[PDB]
């Protein structure tokens, strides 16, 4: 597991706001089987579409 | 000798070379550099 | 010797130029021969040295040793005799490379001269973005020196700008007139443009080809009035001869009366290198084959045709400085009987729909053959809705005034297409997700507003609303459902961009 | 982290963080690492003991 | 490569402001290159050229926004010459301008003395 | 080959460089 | 941080007019009234007091360097 | 049942019986939250709103709004157990500062929600404390004119990033072309879009052995075997400049010697990165973890707008300058208002940012009316017949339509541009970190143009 | 090969016209005599065209077939087309 | 083939604006009388600054680039000052320059205002236009925050830089019903009628008039106030016509020559 | 193998080839980016 713990932006205050909001998906062994970057259905109200 | 300004208590005090930075009569650790006496000009644009 | 800024527009470039920044120009120099036909020219830049940006960085000598002119050498070595080289800054009139990754065809890489100009980014003229697939919203491209006089005469006599304007790939024009120049040329065009005396002499200031000789005006009385046409006429070259349609050319007008002597001047005729009438177009300046500028290119040559897109661009820019153009909320809008049209055609479209689902829930629907039923149920279904979008579609561009903007620019062929149009004004439709309705992400719905088993228009992603009257809160999901499918169709393809080119060479 | 309740910046008013050189309006939820903001992306991951 | 803004108005060392060419692919005709100007000198003067039935052309451009330079073309009738043409606009938006400035003193004080 | 001639820095039997050139020396004398 | 000195778009000078144009918001003026009031017309001037944000306020409440 | 962590939620009303739970005395005492001592905590524990997760969410029917609650013709659902406390929730941070975004092609929100964290502002209000390496402040941000309420939350008022730009949509002289933009030189000359830049370097004292350091001193050509060019006599005799010293590139900013195992010391002081002219800040000397003397400088160097510069205007509607005319070369209204910005209207038709242009027409009502203009998505109130009524009666067209006079001869243009305010900002990207001064598909494309004299002289 | 037997097309191809010109110009820059009155010019590359158009360039182009044999062609010998 | 004949009524006349009307002239000469109201009527503005001291929240050039921006009174010196690329002196004199001084430190316990009204210059004649209502805010100062400079203002024209425009807005117009059609109206009932409009309620154009030609233009000249708004207009005037009258002596040289 | 400049391709090329060579004919060669010319003799 790596490219946790990232530096924070700190280039205007939204992209702040927006990195300590922002989450991450697993590449390997359940993402190559997923469908990971479609937007399911179940993002609603949970991740910004 | 080099005046620097201490950013806790805002005292001047000065120090010189080799010398370690702590603040006299604060003992805070973070010192400013002044400012400058030489002249710049500005174009007011 | 090479390099790379932002590109920004320049109407006022050739489309074999390139403008370039003079940091950029300083930085870049050509080794010169010294002979007795530049010694004298040679010696001033010098004594110009590196201090002034038309001056020179060294001079090599025939022992190989180059004085180094950055660092101010003693005055008694700026002296030059023949068979010295001098390392010039780039001057306005060198030949370079220009380029824009990823390189896809030999148009990617082409042959620009150096005009010398202010400010920091590479100017290209706007006929030549397509070529390049170039735009600037920040682009970057790369500027390569040619070093030798040898390939500097390669680059001249293969790679211009004009060498390349067909291409072997499709016996094609690749560089059409574009944007704002293609809009202005359709309404230059129309019967409808009288230019006054002091109009024409403004724009004849502009043609750089034109042989000084005003023509006679179309009209003389009551008061002398060009056409469009008449002043177009004189920046096609040659004698060309060529026959096109307009976009809008109704099918029925080559059949019956008026086959000559078009109504809506909707067939483009030129003779003796002279426009007699049409609307001109995308379909008669632009990149398919049989163009007035494909045939200028097989007729006239490369040399003649560069400035053929040259005076278009300038002429008629400068003619829109008076027509203008624009696109607001005006344009958007329909009048109420259209929307009441559009309107009636969504309110039966779902109805329709409601009763193959009546059908298909009392079992009354019978399968076609080679079809599940659950594939005859979504053929029945997607045919109902994708004819009401084009129904709806249809209307709304029934509803343009022929002072629309969308229109203008749509029927110029020069931005955007009739579904644009009918997304903007009438219904944005069916989203789709894998070719198939959204998908039941939830246990038999689509999402927890919707009761299940719901295969409604508006439970599985019909926007019924445009982008003027606004998406509901589903349909803004479902079209950000349908839109992220395209941003990773496009992320996939921007992976494969020189995939299968590679591995065929 | 920065204004957990670990934090000497926590309960503080907007006086106190100004008189502290801190903007009243920063979030904190970051760590400072030799005087680098660090930011722990979160992870998803499928849920386990579920069959 | 920022330009100083005086390189629009003010003439480097030896530029002439107006330098005239002979079109030779007409007859009675010129061009006249001007140096440092724009928009603001180009457009009177053409303006007031088209006023003179003797003149047949005038037109002017900037070649390039970026550079600060007019061309003037100018044709006339045979027996009058384009820089007479040329003269005597000039010559015709001083009157005018002279005309106009004094018109406008008295309306000041006819507005400000009652 | 072209590859062949490139890794070696030489010119390409491809184009420009299918072919040679000589000097006419009787060509020369006017 | 600060007010502008000029109007972006026309020159016309607005940085004299936001002290007078909180005190008319205390007197309990609409912000139409208030730019009415201080003779704000064009909707470009309107907006460069309509539109401001007086970050030097916040700025001010660190303390400075040298005392 | 779960109690497990990691499980993504969100707060909805509670529904029973095809009412709200919510009554208007819980909103009486929301509205004295500030010395009543209700909070949302008192919602919760009144069991009023609830946490509900995407899987719990497989079993609730939501209303969208409580008008589905409301008794209907034909009842397409009477079971209802949640209600959407605002559907504009569904969007994050960086995508509730779209105005309109239900006028938008998706796409261009997607690219929005990226562009906004490229748009400069103040990017919080200590910034004079702290030694960021890169940090861009503008000088005059405002808040949008068009705003949406969930921008409140965002604190976007209070740290904005941009400015409201009189923008007209018209083919000027062709410099706006595909994505390029004109703007007023003049504007710009006012401070438009003015930003300055902050570098900040760090230099350090270290004791690498018995008989070998580094220490902050005034190098000098007597005694340094490093010495270069580079100019050290801005140095103090710390070895370190002051602030409100006017450096460039190859001037040097710490002279650091080191000790060496005619000379006697070899030279690592560090220089300015770039040969930008900037001025010194701020110098502040410390000891770090180790004890060993540690400077940090910070330079500034402002950026004014260059033909450059990119600029977007939360539309997707990115674009680099092209040009820039004073104010007497740009068209004008009758009232001698001359636009910020022209944007070229083919960035509209196929983009179908619509949005883009609802904002300038809402735009130009509140810079007349006065008042900020709501621009949240999804609101019944606010149609463009609505905004184009009002703007009638400011005695505009009521489309936003306006005659323009073209500023080089005077004369009326025949179409009437479309102008308004709209709020644009200025992005990280800019021509002045860029402009500088050959690989297999390259070689590939010169093979097919036979230039091979060209293809060996570049290698 | 003689000059009878000569099976390449008359023509100059663009190839060698590129090649012809660049090698011309540099001779020219060597102080190599040219062949035609130039009426002032003085760049090399605009020279060795007007030679070039005037057929007066002193070069002969090798072609090899793929069989190894070859063809001398002089310049003035090919039809020139630019 | 002569020179027009144009006359002037002044509509209206304040301190602030002119509001006056030309008849019988081009438009040529209309939009060139406005373009150099905006461009090249010269003022005196602030142009070179020296920062002894500032603790103030901005940076220098950012206070320099504010002070740039107030406008000064020019009326009557303006036309006296020789532009410092044409005066003799080595750097700055009273031939070419304005010397001003600003010392401010706040030393109570609450915010100072520093305004163009502790702006103190070495001459009465050239003044902050707001010193002679509030004065424009410089900078806001904390306790102890300091800031003190000296400044020179110079002749200069808004072709250089938009601070010596001395214009606050020109309105411009012409042919208010639009009978030259050199604007065509989609919907011509959707569009309101200008101030200059003479059209009865119910008529929304003149009719068309093929005859007809740019005539009567209408100004509103508004003033920054570095100058009076009706001698920005006779500056404006007496600029033009010596641009002309430069043309014609460098015209007459060549053609001196060219015979 | 002689190099010659080309300064001297003029009517002497042949007599300055032998003259060279005399001091230190086939067909000669031009060098790809270079002037001289290459004789074997
Ligand atoms: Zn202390
Ligand atoms: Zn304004």
């Amino acid at each position: 597991r790596a490219g946790v713990s990232q530096v924070l932006n700190r280039l205007t205050f939204a992209s702040t706001l927006s990195h300590l909001r922002r989450l991450n998906s697993p590449i390997g062994r359940d993402g190559k089987l997923a469908k990971p970057r479609q937007l399911h259905n179940t993002l609603w109200g949970m991740v910004c579409p | 000798p080099m005046i620097y300004i201490c950013g806790e208590c805002h005292t001047e005090n000065e120090i010189k070379s080799r010398d370690p930075i702590r603040c006299r009569e604060c003992g805070y650790r973070i010192m400013y550099k002044k400012r400058t006496k030489r002249l710049v000009v500005f174009d007011a644009r | 010797f090479s390099a790379r800024t932002v590109i920004t527009p320049d109407p006022n470039l050739s489309i074999d130029q390139v403008g370039v920044p003079r940091s950029i120009a300083a930085n870049m120099t050509f080794a010169e021969i010294v002979t007795p036909f530049n010694i004298d020219r040679l010696q001033e830049l010098v004594r110009r040295g590196n201090s002034q940006y038309p001056g020179a960085k060294y001079i090599i000598r025939d022992n190989g040793d180059r004085i180094d002119l950055r660092f101010h050498p003693k005055p008694s070595d700026l002296h030059l005799q023949t068979g010295y080289k001098v390392e010039r800054h780039m001057c306005d009139g060198d030949i370079v490379i220009f380029n824009r990754q990823p390189t896809l065809h030999k148009m990617s890489m082409m042959g620009h001269r150096v005009r010398i100009l202010p400010w920091s980014t590479f100017r290209l003229n706007l006929s030549v973005t397509t070529p390049y697939n170039a735009d600037f919203d920040g682009d970057e491209m790369n500027l390569h020196l040619p070093q030798s006089l040898e390939t500097r005469a390669e680059i001249q006599e293969l790679a211009m700008v004009p060498r390349m304007i067909v291409t072997p790939q499709s016996n094609r024009p690749v560089m059409g007139i574009v944007q704002d120049t293609l809009t202005a040329v359709r309404k230059f065009t129309k019967r409808d443009v009288f230019l006054e005396r002091g109009e024409v002499m403004n724009l004849l200031m502009f043609l750089s080809t034109w042989d000084g000789k005003v023509p006679q005006p179309a009209i003389l009385k009551p008061r002398p009035l060009w056409t469009g046409k008449q002043i177009f006429s004189l920046i096609i070259p040659g004698h060309i001869n060529c026959i096109r349609t307009h976009s809008t050319h109704p099918d029925d007008e080559d059949s019956g009366p008026y086959k000559h002597i078009s109504p809506g001047d909707t067939k483009v005729v030129v003779e003796n290198g002279e426009l007699i009438m049409g609307i001109l177009c995308k379909k008669s300046l632009g990149t398919s084959a049989g163009s007035l500028v494909h045939i200028s290119y097989l007729e006239m040559g490369h040399d003649i045709t560069r400035l053929f897109y040259s005076n278009i661009q300038t002429v008629i820019n400068n003619w829109l400085l008076i027509e203008g153009h624009t696109i607001g909320i005006g344009d958007s809008i329909a009048d109420s009987k259209t929307y009441q049209d559009i309107q009636n055609t969504i309110k039966k479209a779902k109805q329709d729909v409601i009763e193959v689902i009546e059908k298909a829930h009392n079992n009354e629907l019978e399968p076609t053959p080679g079809n599940t039923l659950r594939q005859t149920f979504e053929n029945q279904v997607n045919r109902i809705l994708n004819d009401a979008r084009d129904k709806t579609g249809s209307s709304a561009q029934k509803s343009l005034s022929e002072y629309n903007n969308f229109k203008s620019m749509v029927v110029s062929g020069a931005k955007g297409s009739k579904i644009n149009i009918s997304q903007v004004i009438a219904v944005v439709g069916q989203q789709n997700v894998e070719g198939k309705r959204i998908p039941f992400g939830f246990k038999h719905r689509t999402l927890p507003h919707f009761i299940k088993d719901d295969y409604g228009p508006e439970s599985r992603g019909f926007v019924e609303n445009s982008y003027l009257a606004g998406l509901t809160p589903t349909e803004f999901f479902f079209h950000a459902m349908g839109g992220r499918e395209g941003l990773i169709d496009t992320a996939v393809k921007t992976a494969e961009t020189g995939y299968i080119q590679r591995r065929l060479i | 982290m920065l204004r957990s309740t670990y934090c000497l910046l926590n309960g503080l008013t907007d006086r106190d963080l100004c008189e502290l050189n801190e903007c009243p309006l920063d979030p904190g939820g970051y760590f400072i690492i030799n005087g680098s903001e660090k930011v722990l992306i979160a992870q998803e991951k499928m849920a386990t003991n579920t069959v | 490569n920022a330009p100083p803004a005086f390189e629009s108005f003010l003439l480097f060392e030896g530029e002439k402001k107006i330098t005239i060419n002979k079109d030779t692919k007409v007859p009675n005709a010129c061009l006249f290159t001007i140096n440092k100007e724009d928009h603001t000198l180009g457009n009177i003067i053409k303006s007031q050229l088209l006023k003179d039935p003797q003149v047949l052309f005038a037109g002017y451009k900037v070649p390039h926004p970026l550079e600060h330079k007019i061309i003037i073309r100018v044709q006339t009738t045979p027996d009058y010459s384009p820089q007479e043409a040329f003269t005597n606009a000039i010559t015709d938006l001083i009157s005018e301008l002279s005309l106009l400035e004094e018109r406008f003193r008295v309306a000041i004080k006819d507005k400000q003395e009652g | 080959g072209v590859s062949e001639n490139i890794m070696l820095g030489q010119l390409a039997p491809a184009g420009t460089g299918c072919f040679d050139l000589l000097l006419d020396a009787e060509k020369c004398k006017y | 941080m600060i007010i502008p000195v000029r109007c972006f778009t026309c020159g016309k000078i607005v940085g004299n007019k936001w002290e007078a144009y909180l005190g008319l918001l205390q007197a309990e003026y609409t912000e139409g009234d208030a730019l009415d009031a201080l003779g704000l017309k064009r909707y470009c001037c309107r907006r460069m007091l309509l539109a401001h944000v007086d970050l030097i306020e916040k700025l001010l409440n660190y303390a400075p360097l040298e005392k | 049942i779960y109690t497990d962590a990691g499980r993504i939620c969100r707060p909805l009303l509670i529904v029973e019986k095809q009412k709200l739970l919510l009554k208007k005395r819980h909103i009486d005492q929301l509205k004295e939250r500030e010395y009543n001592n209700y909070s949302w905590q008192d919602l919760v524990a009144s069991g009023v709103v609830e946490y509900i997760d995407t899987l719990e969410e497989e079993t609730v029917m939501l209303a969208m709004t409580p008008d589905d609650l409301q008794e209907k013709e034909v009842a397409y659902c009477s079971t209802y157990t949640h209600c959407e406390i605002h559907p504009s929730m569904i969007l994050g941070v960086c995508a509730s500062i779209i105005p309109f975004p239900d006028h938008n092609q998706s796409p261009r929100n997607t690219y929005q929600s990226a562009m906004g964290k490229q748009a400069m502002g103040v990017y919080i209000t200590n910034f004079h404390v702290r030694m960021d390496t890169l940090a861009h402040v503008l000088y005059y941000p405002q808040k949008p004119l068009v705003t949406t309420r969930s921008m409140e939350y965002l604190r976007f008022r209070e740290l904005p990033a941009g400015i409201n730009s009189i923008v007209a949509i018209a083919s000027y002289t062709g410099y706006n072309q595909e994505d390029s933009v004109i703007m007023n030189r003049s504007a710009v000359d006012r401070g438009f879009f003015r930003s300055v830049f902050y570098r900040s370097y760090k230099e350090q004292e270290s004791k690498k052995g018995f008989d070998q350091e580094e220490v902050f001193e005034k190098p000098t050509r007597e005694t340094c075997q490093g010495m270069r060019h580079a100019i050290y006599d801005k140095l103090d005799d710390d070895g370190l400049i002051a602030p409100g010293v006017r450096v460039s590139g190859d001037d040097v900013i710490i002279g650091k010697t080191v000790t060496l195992p005619r000379y006697t010391k070899r030279d690592c002081s560090t220089f300015l990165r770039t040969s930008e002219t900037g001025i010194v800040d701020q110098v502040m000397v410390t000891l770090n973890q180790e004890g060993y003397k540690f400077c940090k400088i910070r330079v500034r160097s402002v950026r004014i707008p260059q033909i450059g510069d990119k600029f977007a205007s939360r539309h997707g509607q990115k674009g680099t300058c092209g040009i820039q005319y004073r104010q007497e070369d740009m068209p004008f209204t009758c009232e001698g208002i001359t636009p910020d910005i022209i944007i070229n209207p083919h960035a509209i038709p196929s983009r179908m940012t619509i949005g883009h242009l609802i904002e300038c027409l809402q735009g130009k009502v509140s810079a007349n009316k006065g008042e900020i203009g709501d621009a949240t998505p999804f609101n019944d109130a606010v149609n463009v017949q609505k905004i184009s009524n009002l703007l009638s009666d400011y005695g505009y067209h009521l489309r936003g339509n306006e005659v323009l006079y073209n500023g080089f001869t005077g004369r009326k243009i025949t179409s009437q541009i479309f102008i308004g305010p709209t709020y644009y900002q200025r992005l990280k990207h800019m021509v002045d970190d860029k402009i500088h001064s050959f690989g297999e598909m390259e070689r590939d494309c010169q093979i097919a143009h036979g230039a091979a004299q060209f293809l060996r002289e570049r290698l | 090969q003689a000059n009878q037997k000569r099976i390449t097309t008359p023509y100059m191809t663009k190839y060698e016209r590129a090649r012809v010109l660049g090698t011309r110009a540099l001779q020219i820059a060597m102080c190599a005599p040219v062949m035609v009155e130039l009426e002032g010019e003085t760049d090399p590359l605009l020279i060795a065209m007007k030679e070039l158009k005037a057929r007066k360039i002193p070069i002969i182009i090798r072609r090899y077939l793929p069989d190894g044999s070859y063809e001398d062609w002089g310049v003035d010998e090919l039809i020139i087309s630019d | 083939p002569y020179a027009n004949q144009p006359t002037v009524r002044i509509t209206e006349l304040t301190d602030e604006n002119v509001k006056f009307i030309i008849e019988n002239t081009d438009l040529a000469v209309a939009n060139s009388i406005r373009r150099v109201f905006i461009a090249e009527v010269p003022i005196i503005a602030i142009d070179w600054v020296q920062i002894d001291a500032n603790s103030s929240v901005l940076h220098d050039e950012f206070i320099a680039h504010r002070l740039g921006l107030i406008p000064l009174t020019s009326d009557d010196i303006v036309d006296k000052l020789q532009y410092s690329r044409d005066c003799t002196c080595e750097e700055f004199c009273p031939e070419c320059s304005v010397e001003f001084t600003l010392d401010v430190r706040c030393n109570e316990d609450q915010t100072r205002h520093v305004t163009s009204r502790d702006l103190i210059s070495n001459s009465p004649r050239v003044i902050p236009v707001t010193s002679r209502q509030d004065d424009i805010l410089i900078v806001k100062l904390r306790k102890g925050q300091e800031l003190r400079l000296r400044a020179y203002a110079k002749k200069g024209f808004g072709k250089e830089h938009a601070k010596w425009n001395p214009t606050a807005g020109v309105a411009f117009e012409y042919d208010p019903d639009n009978a030259l059609r050199h604007t065509v109206y989609p919907k011509p009932e959707e569009w309101p009628k200008s101030e200059y409009s003479e059209l009865d309620e119910d008529e929304s154009q003149a009719p068309y008039d093929p005859n007809g030609k740019p005539e009567r233009f209408y100004y509103n000249v508004e003033s920054c106030g570095s100058l009076r708004p009706e001698t920005i207009v006779l500056s404006a005037l007496s600029g033009l016509k010596k641009k002309l009258s430069d043309l014609q002596t460098q015209l007459s040289h060549e053609i001196q020559s060219d015979v | 193998e002689i190099l010659l400049h080309p300064r001297y391709f003029g009517p002497n090329l042949l007599n300055t080839v032998k003259q060279k060579l005399f001091t230190e004919i086939g067909a000669g060669v031009i060098q790809p980016g270079r002037g001289f010319v290459l004789y074997p003799v």
